[PDB]
């Protein structure tokens, strides 16, 4: 749904900001799957945020316990 | 609809700038972390003054109590106090998790007594006790009954 996509982008961004990167990637990936020239731009921007959470995850996992 | 897409695009610039900065700050902390020096790694994060990086770091170290040394507690305890007063529930819980690890690992021995490290650690625990007095905070209050 149109609203549901706006809903899940907010959740992805809320989770990313609070450090729940695993949960954020799930909402980022789900929104990207659901996604007119401005609409293509929206997908690029969400795809950028998604890769940024991924890069942060890659760094956090590189912390060896 | 055009408005919903406009809703999405509004928060993008903020997200991009916030995630990039935190990623840079995490790279700095990890470059020290990989030295083996946990303490200076956490001192580095605190010096960066980015609380989101302190929360990410604590979520990591909180998973292995054997990484904690008495020295680390004097750095962490001021952050726990900061986190226990956060608006975000997840920040408060990270603080409770860290404080529990310190109480269960370090409160004995600190009591049994480097003496300055225990002395400093104890006064930090005392101010936190006051904060917890004024759920997670109920349990912590029982844990700090001394």
């Amino acid at each position: 749904s149109l609203q549901m996509i706006v809903e899940n982008v907010k959740l992805a961004r809320e989770y990313a900001l609070l450090g729940n990167y695993d949960s954020a990637m799930v909402y980022y990936q789900g929104v990207l799957d659901q996604m007119r020239q401005k609409w293509q731009q929206v997908w690029q921007e969400i795809n950028v945020e998604a890769k940024q959470v991924k890069d942060i995850m890659k760094t956090l996992e590189s912390f060896k316990l | 609809d055009e408005d919903a897409m406009s809703q999405i695009r509004k928060g993008h610039d903020t997200m991009f700038v916030v995630l990039t900065s935190r990623h840079k700050n995490l790279d700095t902390v990890r470059a020290v972390w990989t030295t083996g020096d946990i303490k200076t790694s956490v001192d580095s994060a605190v010096a960066i003054n980015d609380l989101s990086v302190v929360v990410d770091l604590l979520n990591i170290v909180n998973q292995k109590a054997s990484l904690w040394k008495l020295d680390l507690c004097t750095t962490v305890l001021p952050q726990i106090e900061k986190l226990l007063q956060s608006k975000y529930e997840s920040y408060v819980q990270t603080g409770c998790t860290s404080l529990k690890l310190i109480l269960q690992r370090f409160l004995p021995l600190i009591t049994d007594i480097r003496l300055h490290k225990c002395r400093l650690c104890f006064k930090q625990l005392k101010s936190i006790s006051g904060l917890v007095k004024s759920s997670a905070f109920r349990e912590l209050h029982l844990l700090m009954a001394s």
